[PDB]
């Protein structure tokens, strides 16, 4: 009996949270990959001499 | 006669 | 006559190569294991290219060309030949040592040994040739057979003892134990405890006829002939030719039995 | 009758989330350009152990490392002279975790028996010694996360997590609530919050100082193994045995994208991103690693072989280099750059 | 961690004596020695090293051919020897430890010494007093100079510093020119340059008052600056 | 060359640490690891206590014959399942299964568990042994009556007189000879899916017994000397 009882008390402590459309939220990765191109050495090569690694 | 191989 | 000698290098030649090209594909050498066979194939290959110029020499023909290549050919035909022996010799003790003393011989096993191992083999084969160009010229006269430079009695019967009691003997002595030691063992742990024994008996009975059969001839051949002359007819020659024939077909058995009869081997084919 | 106001609830939870499907997100994309083709190659090998390596993890200033072995020894490499710092020995050999303290201070390791232990390395005498244990727990541990010095986090074969306070060695919350058992967990940039999934192919979150849960997701249908974070923290990815992947968002409660292949029948280990979030790496039980597009959906590069089973990945802070694992007792790094 | 040596005494020309030293507290295993003397009406200079391993030894020119080292790991202990004995070799002596990895502190302790009776590169530093009031406000300072640069490809510049009081063994407060040590209070503070140094101290206390010195770790011959008083 | 003073000093640190591994690796070569299981039925805890003359999660045993020693290893508290922490013992030399021959009713789950465990795709190249125990109460049941085997197991009336190759160890009534219809229900199943890399050794054992270590080191001699022929190739 008690476990029906905890169901329904989890259930109804899910169902109250906001949303926002997809449209919205589709943007934002866009926006930050993006912002961020300048300084990742694997999507750009660098020039052999600053490599600590040759 | 012969000395080695093949030589005869 | 040239139809026959056309037939033992088309079936020699593809063998060795399959294997060759098989093995740095797929099976990367890693082990010890994977080394003598390397230069097992690399050696039979090379020696297999021998026959065309003695066919050229005897088919309806003599010899054309010049002393620039009489002294040229018949080295490089005789190094090649002496190194199948001390690389077939070498695979018994690795073999005794891998089944025989595990733990003793750890420190033998390690990979650095191999190359040691086969690059000392390499050379004693020049080192012991010499004599044949050195000594004396292949001089062109004799159809490029050798002549020698001082009185024949003596060196003739010099060479030819010298050379068998190194080519033949000792290699055969040292096999037979190596390979008797590992079937006395399997019985004594075999029966305190079927289908193995029977398999084990089987294999190396085959390789050692097959070994022996090989290559028991020619010595004897020889040796008959040194002791007492021969008379001037036809059929001397077809003796001799019969008994030279018979010599390349080991290179030709040895490549299947080793490479193709091991399941590790045909695993790793696909 | 409770079964039928259970069935109601379900259903009215299952109808809002149709309204909100509002646009594919392939369509809004297949016009931007791909990326191209990439090469890598290695650089540094590293031999020594003697058994199989399970995990490994990076240092904060990116150069030092640690390993685990299940011959039951732990190593300390300098990445860039390829020279061994300290070794321990230990008294179990059946070890799975490792981790490493922020500060550089302290490190933890575990195994089959129920405890992840710690130790210390900075004395005015010269030598690692031991400091505390901590039990309590009746299944086998899969990992034990640092956070700050004083604060850790653990979870176990058992569907239960808990908190640990070292000072004074005893727990202070408790979460339940799975049915399987639960196998990795992440946490986020800011320490707050933290997600985790279980055999029973579903994930949660949870509240650190609250303790109590705020939602699920479903989607997968067989066993999952790996999960892990973006920069950004609003949103996560995982990796399941029947050989797929997939995205989820959580503003918008829903899934967004798959991967897949037709030629692939075997599973996937691991799974790690990279700084600005373009790249997507995994492994393979079949001797393989692959790289994926995260923005197009395509893969675009191979990391050559390895002679056994492949285990775990990772990434520097800087993003300059990247190793690898496997059974064979060999470890490598890459550098790809031209 | 306690360090003890014994020996000294009345020696006459051509003579020969023997010193030991004993140590506890810790794994002795993981250390390498060193030893040090001092005049009396001068400065200090250095004799020898030995090596964890036994692998490697090196001694200084004066004392070539004819002092010897040895150790011993299962009692623990150290031995010198000497022979054939000048008049110029009435000297005080002294031991230190050190050990290398990456982030190491080499230098840490230093021990007592006994006394005994018989009957490259060049480092600069000058203003042998000053004169210094109590009040807090009052600051010092201190320069020095080299004759040679001594920063490496590496990136790292070696320079030390050390400070005496009277009846008082020697003390350590800063290496690399820009590290402290661990129990040196915050006040101290240190900078330089590619040929010069320079040191700060602030918020004086009467507790500071000593004598300074400084080294070199370069090229394995070490030489040693004379002392400033304050 | 360009090194400095000090980098040579962990240069020799670290090549005095690579020693002692090598010293540590002929150590670790020398010994041989065994994994255990069995039922609450079977008498496993009173062969390994008489053998050996709060959640742990695992325990462990030693004992050495003939200057060779060697390891044994038992789990503690675990669940149900065990589909996950089976895939460590990949390379674990021999397993060991214990069974009760006396009870007629609880017999087919034994069986069940025998199948499961053959054909796991982790195992594919690891031997078992078998041991039977607990032949005295079947004996004297066998010899009382308010009890038959026809009632659970048919096909047991037209079964054949034991096979030729049956010996006859001690003097007793043929009746008492229904061991071998047992040996033969086992061995069926493991007859198949067999292509020479795995095989199984069965046994009798009785209550209490005795000289039991001596025989498990004819086979893990046996185990491992067929290994190394394949190993070299010749085989």
């Amino acid at each position: 009996i008690a476990q029906a009882r905890k169901l329904v008390e989890q259930l109804k402590m899910e169902a109250n949270i906001d949303r926002i459309k997809v449209s919205k939220a589709a943007a934002d990765l866009m926006a930050y990959c993006e912002a961020h191109a300048k300084e990742d050495p694997l999507l750009t090569p660098v020039p052999a001499s600053e490599n600590p690694f040759r | 006669x012969c000395f080695x191989k093949t030589c005869t | 006559v040239p139809v026959l000698y056309l037939l033992v290098c088309a079936a020699g030649l593809g063998g060795n190569t399959l294997v060759i090209y098989v093995v740095l594909r797929f099976a990367k050498m890693k082990t010890v294991t994977n080394i003598y066979i390397l230069n097992l194939a690399v050696a039979d290959v090379l020696y297999m290219l021998g026959l065309p110029f003695l066919a050229t020499q005897n088919a309806a023909s003599f010899w054309p060309f010049g002393p620039v290549l009489c002294r040229l050919v018949m080295t490089l035909d005789g190094v090649n030949q002496f190194t199948s022996v001390f690389c077939l010799t070498v695979m018994s003790v690795d073999r005794y040592l891998a089944v025989v003393h595990p733990l003793s011989s750890a420190r033998w096993r390690r990979p650095r040994v191999a190359k040691l191992a086969s690059a000392a083999a390499w050379v004693l084969s020049l080192c012991m040739s010499l004599p044949l160009l050195v000594f004396a010229d292949v001089q062109e006269g004799g159809t490029c057979n050798a002549s020698w430079p001082e009185p024949v009695g003596l060196w003739g019967a010099v060479f030819i003892i010298y050379t068998a009691v190194l080519g033949f003997f000792a290699p055969l002595l040292v096999i037979c134990l190596c390979y008797l030691l590992i079937v006395v063992k399997v019985r004594a742990a075999g029966v305190r405890v079927r289908r193995s024994e029977r398999k084990v008996t089987r294999m190396v009975l085959v390789l050692v006829l097959v070994f022996a059969g090989c290559w028991l001839p020619f010595f004897t051949v020889n040796i008959v002939n040194l002791a007492v002359a021969l008379p001037q007819e036809p059929a001397s020659a077809g003796l001799y030719f019969f008994v030279v024939i018979l010599s390349y077909a080991n290179s030709c058995a040895n490549p299947v039995l080793y490479g193709f009869l091991s399941d590790n081997f045909r695993q790793s084919f696909q | 009758q409770l079964r039928q106001e259970a069935e109601q609830l379900k259903n009215q939870i299952r109808d809002a989330r149709k309204a909100c499907a509002d646009a594919t997100l392939s369509q809004i994309t297949n016009n931007i350009d791909p990326v191209g083709r990439i090469q890598m190659r290695t650089r540094r090998t590293l031999r020594g152990h003697l058994a199989k390596i399970y995990a490994m993890h990076w240092g904060t200033d990116s150069r030092l490392l640690v390993s685990a072995s299940q011959d039951g020894k732990l190593i300390i490499w300098d990445s860039y002279t390829t020279n061994k710092v300290h070794a321990i020995p230990l008294r179990s050999s059946w070890v799975m975790t490792c981790a490493y303290a922020p500060s550089g201070n302290y490190v933890a390791c575990g195994g089959l028996d129920n405890i992840c232990s710690i130790y210390n390395l900075k004395t005015r005498e010269g030598n690692v010694r031991v400091s505390r244990e901590l039990a309590g727990h009746t299944g086998y541990l899969s990992c034990c996360r640092f956070l700050d010095d004083n604060q850790i986090v653990t979870s176990s074969g058992d569907t239960t997590c808990a908190l640990w306070d070292i000072e004074t060695g005893q727990q202070t919350t408790t979460f339940t609530g799975h049915t399987g058992d639960v196998m990795s967990l992440s946490l986020a940039p800011d320490t707050r919050l933290f997600v985790s999934g279980a055999c029973d192919a579903s994930a949660k979150l949870w509240d650190v100082r609250e303790g109590m849960c705020r939602q699920t997701f479903t989607g997968h249908e067989s066993d999952i193994n790996a999960i892990c974070f973006f920069p950004n923290g609003n949103a996560f990815a995982t990796g399941s045995d029947d050989a797929t992947c997939r995205l989820f968002d959580l503003r918008a409660d829903q899934e967004l994208m798959t991967y897949s292949h037709d030629n692939i029948i075997c599973g996937i280990t691991s799974v790690s991103f990279s700084k600005s979030g373009r790249l997507l790496l995994a492994g393979y039980d079949d001797f393989n690693c692959n790289v994926w597009d995260a923005l197009k959906a395509d893969r675009a590069g191979v990391l050559a072989g390895h002679d056994n089973r492949v285990s775990c990945l990772g990434v520097t802070d800087d993003g300059m280099a990247v190793a690898t694992g496997s059974w064979d007792s060999f470890l490598k790094i890459w550098n790809g750059s031209s | 961690v306690q360090l003890v040596e014994s020996g000294g005494g009345l020696v006459q020309p051509g003579g020969s004596r023997k010193l030991s030293c004993s140590a506890s507290g810790f794994a002795f295993s993981s250390f390498g020695m060193h030893w040090v003397r001092q005049a009396p009406e001068k400065g200090l200079e250095w004799v020898a090293y030995i090596s964890s391993g036994s692998g490697t030894i090196y001694y200084a020119d004066t004392v070539k051919g004819r002092f010897t080292i040895s150790r011993d790991d299962p009692k623990n202990t150290l031995f010198l020897q000497m022979t054939s004995l000048r008049s110029e070799d009435t000297a005080m002596y002294y031991c230190v430890r050190s050990i290398y990895y990456y982030g190491s502190s080499p230098f840490d302790f230093w021990g007592q010494g006994t006394t005994l009776t018989v009957s490259g590169s060049d480092i600069v530093m000058t203003q042998a007093t000053s004169s210094v009031p109590v009040t807090p406000g009052e600051s010092v300072s201190i320069s020095c100079r080299s004759s040679k640069s001594l920063l490496h490809s590496n990136g790292n510049t070696y320079l030390y510093w050390f400070l005496q009081r009277p009846g008082q063994s020697p003390q350590l407060l800063i290496y690399r020119m820009s590290n402290l040590a661990s129990g040196v209070p915050d006040r101290f503070s240190g900078s330089g340059s590619g040929t010069a140094f320079t040191l700060t101290i602030s918020r004086l206390e009467a507790e500071d008052v000593g004598v300074y010195y400084c080294m070199q770790h370069l090229e394995y011959p070490l030489t040693f600056g004379a002392g400033t008083k304050l | 060359c360009t090194l400095s003073a000090e980098d040579k000093a962990a240069v020799e640190r670290s090549k005095m640490i690579e020693k002692q591994l090598q010293k540590d690796k002929q150590v670790y070569r020398a010994t041989h690891r065994l994994l255990l299981l069995g039922a609450d039925n079977s008498g496993k805890s009173t062969i390994v206590k008489q053998m050996r003359i709060k959640t742990s999660g695992i325990f462990e045993t030693k004992f050495q014959v003939d200057k060779v020693n060697f390891h044994m290893f038992d789990v503690g508290a675990q669940r149900d399942e065990r589909r996950k922490w089976i895939q460590c013992f990949n390379d674990v030399t021999a397993i060991i299964f214990v069974v009760d021959s006396s009870d007629y009713n609880r017999l087919q789950e034994a069986l069940n568990d025998f199948k499961s465990i053959w054909n796991n795709r982790w195992l594919r190249t690891i031997s078992v042994i078998l041991f039977l125990n607990k032949q005295d109460l079947l004996a004297e049941k066998v010899l009382a009556g308010k009890s038959k085997i026809e009632d659970y197991f048919p096909e047991f009336a037209r079964y054949t007189t034991p096979e030729d190759a049956t010996p006859e160890p001690g003097e007793d009534p043929r009746v008492t000879r229904a061991k071998y219809f047992i040996r033969d229900e086992f061995l069926r199943i493991s007859t198949a899916s067999g292509d020479g890399r795995h095989y199984c050794y069965p046994h009798f054992t009785c209550s209490v017994d005795t000289e039991n270590a001596r025989r498990i080191f004819n086979d893990v001699t046996d185990i491992i000397i067929k290994m190394n022929l394949r190993d070299c190739g010749l085989f």
